[PDB]
């Protein structure tokens, strides 16, 4: 049994949802607001 | 070498008295050798490369005369000939411009499941190379979303060949599509904006659409009958369907099966 | 060899987009959604909508 | 991939297109399986010299796809090209529909044979007795005693009493086995009344089967007819087991009904 | 036993080919070989899943890709299970979920 002929060859999910909505966005906000106090 | 044909094939003879002797000439191929893929005798190619050129030019002048049922005969002959695993020419100056031509008329056939059954025949020739087949799949990919203007930019920007009969179907099948998407909950549109969304300045083609559907011809006005009122408040239809499904819940609830 | 299936995802990315913006915003200009979707053309941003 | 040219309107590419429907009817058999089925167009068309082989290959392709009767009617109307080859795994595919359809219609023809009977297309019963001559001529008669019943026909089973197999007891024990597997009286009495008149026309007339069949059969005069043959032969030693098996097996109503035919 | 292996062993290069043998697999009678031993049967639903992948998944075969995933044994994943873990939600990326 279980030979399955081969054609080619928590801790993990919530922060992965933060990797879904929050992948490459902000990432290091410490200075953009201090750069927006004079512009805004 | 039993040719009978090498004088009037490249020069234009549009629907003259050649096609009957050409069809009986293709009959004279059949008495000599069957169109079987000729599994043995690989060196003998005068039945395959010399006759398949005749069958692809016979595919070629079929669209010039608007021969739609007999066009796909010659084209499916060609596809089932390039199905053969014998070493032939891998391609020529025609094979993209005929297989993709089948892909572009089949694009105009309103059959998309067969439009994407072709896509095993050239996996790497999709984007990274073979631009003349990259263009129709990008074209129908633009027909998938609401890309209209880019499709009508592709109407006229052909590098390959004419494609005229295919961009005229492509014209009608989007003419009734803009003529479909006039029917939203739009406001008053003047006789300039939706007048120029297709390709017209001021003919009576806007009288053809404006009398075809609503958005009636008025004082520079398109009338909005955005009603969408009649169909809701239906208790009786769930009181029939749910009246069935409740008893159907009661069947597999107490009665042994 | 999934590439011919990958190539058609732009339609569902843009339906994801119009569901996202139509779900988020309520009174949004057509002359904003093409720029936020970097469509570079409002004249068919009427047409995707 | 030979399929696209079925609108040539020049009737020898139909023939040259059915050139490749028997040798390479494995690889693109899956191709021409459901998409194009224009066999009946040229089969009903005025264009002859095909409609013969075209029904063969639809009898090939519709068989494996479960259209057994679609392969069976084209198996009937295909003609001489269809039954010419029996050197494959295909005759067992077609007579398991054809002779099965034959006997399952001949049960209804055993109900009402007169009126609204079968329009046989001259082969649906032709390969019945043709393959039955294969059964009679391939040395096996313990089964050729069988197809003569399974065809639900009387005179072919009356025919096979004289064959290449002799009669020591063969067919006499066939009634010993068929009385046990006997379904009803309707099919029983018709065969039983016609076997036991050739049992009297046999060289040595058997008596226990012709008394047993007749108390099974309710003929209160024929055992008085052959009883008149045994008074005519004048030996009460062989007019004995025809008679005390008749008293032992028959009842007061049958012995009280045959007595008028014995005393007269 | 002749209805089962003779159809994936029929399919395995037809998927790598471009012949019409997808609609023949639609109209085929051998689509059910009746409990094909959990190994050819489990992969068979995947092999017919990629059929409607190349012929335009309309959320029909996501349950047969999912079923093709869930009927697997316990050996390794790199041969087929990494490709049903990819292609199984290729076709849902085509949906929107």
């Amino acid at each position: 049994m279980s030979e399955k002929k081969q054609p080619v060859d928590e801790d993990n999910w919530d922060d992965d949802n933060v990797e879904d909505d929050f992948s490459n966005q902000l990432r290091a906000e410490l200075e953009k607001h201090g750069y927006k106090m004079e512009t805004s | 070498m039993y040719e009978q044909l090498k004088g009037e094939w490249n020069r234009k003879s549009p629907n003259l008295s050649k096609c009957g002797e050409e069809l009986g000439r293709l009959k004279l191929v059949l008495l000599e050798l069957n169109f079987l893929p000729t599994t043995g005798t690989k060196l003998t190619k005068q039945q395959l490369i010399l006759a398949r050129d005749i069958l692809e030019i016979g595919a070629q002048w079929s669209i010039l005369r608007k021969d739609i049922p007999s066009f796909e005969r010659y084209m499916a002959q060609l596809k089932c000939y390039y199905f053969d695993y014998k070493e032939q020419l891998p391609e020529s100056a025609y094979m993209h411009q005929l297989l993709g031509l089948n892909l572009l008329f089949l694009l105009s056939q309103n059959r998309v499941a067969e439009f994407h059954t072709e896509l095993e025949r050239l996996p790497a020739k999709d984007i990274q190379t073979n631009v003349y087949i990259k263009h129709p799949v990008s074209l129908e990919q633009y027909l998938m979303e609401g890309s209209y203007n880019k499709v009508f930019l592709a109407k006229g920007n052909i590098p390959a060949e004419s494609y005229t009969f295919f961009i005229d179907i492509l014209l009608d099948t989007i003419r009734d599509e803009i003529a479909g998407c006039i029917e939203k909950a739009y406001e008053k549109i003047l006789f300039t904006e939706a007048t120029r969304i297709l390709f017209f300045n001021t003919p009576k083609k806007m009288t053809d659409y404006a009398k075809k559907r609503g958005w009636v011809l008025g004082p520079n006005n398109y009338y909005s009958f955005a009603s969408q009122q009649q169909k809701p408040e239906d208790t009786t239809i769930p009181s029939t369907e749910l009246a069935k499904q409740v008893i159907e819940y009661a069947r597999q609830l107490e009665m042994i099966v | 060899g999934t590439y011919t299936l990958i190539i058609r995802l732009r339609h569902n990315v843009i339906k994801t987009g119009v569901r996202m913006i139509s779900l988020s915003y309520s009174r949004i200009s057509l002359a904003d959604i093409a720029q936020k979707l970097q469509l570079d053309s409002p004249e068919d941003a009427e047409f995707i909508v | 991939g030979i399929i696209s040219l079925l609108d040539e309107d020049e009737p020898q590419l139909k023939e040259f297109a059915l050139h490749k429907l028997n040798a390479v009817v494995n690889d693109f058999w899956a191709e021409i399986s459901e998409s194009v089925d224009k066999i009946e167009v040229l089969y009903e068309d005025e264009g002859f010299r095909s409609r013969q082989f075209a029904a063969l290959v639809a009898s090939k392709v519709f068989y494996h796809l479960g259209a057994f009767e679609e392969s069976l009617n084209y198996a009937l109307g295909a003609g001489d090209l269809f039954n010419v080859n029996d050197n494959s795994e295909y005759v067992e595919t077609i007579i398991a529909k054809c002779i099965d359809h034959y006997t399952k219609q001949c049960v209804e023809n055993a109900d009402l044979p007169e009126g609204e009977k079968k329009p046989i297309d001259q082969r649906l019963e032709g390969i019945v007795n043709k393959m039955f001559q294969r059964c009679l001529d391939d040395h096996k008669y313990k089964q050729a005693i069988g197809i003569a019943l399974e065809t639900r026909r009387l005179d072919v089973f009356e025919k096979t009493i004289l064959e290449s197999n002799d009669v020591p007891g063969m067919l006499a024990y066939s009634l010993k086995l068929c009385m046990s597997l006997m379904q009803n009286k309707q099919f029983r009495n018709k065969v039983l009344r016609v076997l036991v008149k050739i049992y009297m026309n046999l060289e040595k007339p058997d008596f226990i089967n012709v008394c047993q069949c007749l108390i099974f059969l309710d003929d209160p005069q024929a055992v008085s007819d052959i009883l008149e043959k045994l008074v005519k032969e004048d030996n009460l030693l062989m007019a004995y087991q025809i008679c005390f098996d008749l008293y032992e097996s028959a009842s007061q109503q049958f012995l009280s009904s045959v007595i008028q035919n014995l005393r007269t | 036993d002749g209805q089962a292996t003779l159809l994936n062993l029929l399919l395995r290069n037809y998927l790598h080919y471009s012949l019409y043998d997808q609609a023949e697999k639609l109209v085929s009678k051998s689509v059910f070989p009746e409990q094909a031993n959990n190994n050819e049967w489990a992969r068979y639903l995947y092999y017919t899943g990629r059929i409607k992948a190349i012929q335009l998944e309309y959320s029909e075969a996501r349950r047969t890709m999912t079923n093709a995933l869930r009927k697997a044994p316990q050996h390794t994943a790199v041969g087929f299970k990494q490709t049903v873990h990819k292609l199984l939600i290729v076709v849902e990326l085509l949906l929107g979920e």
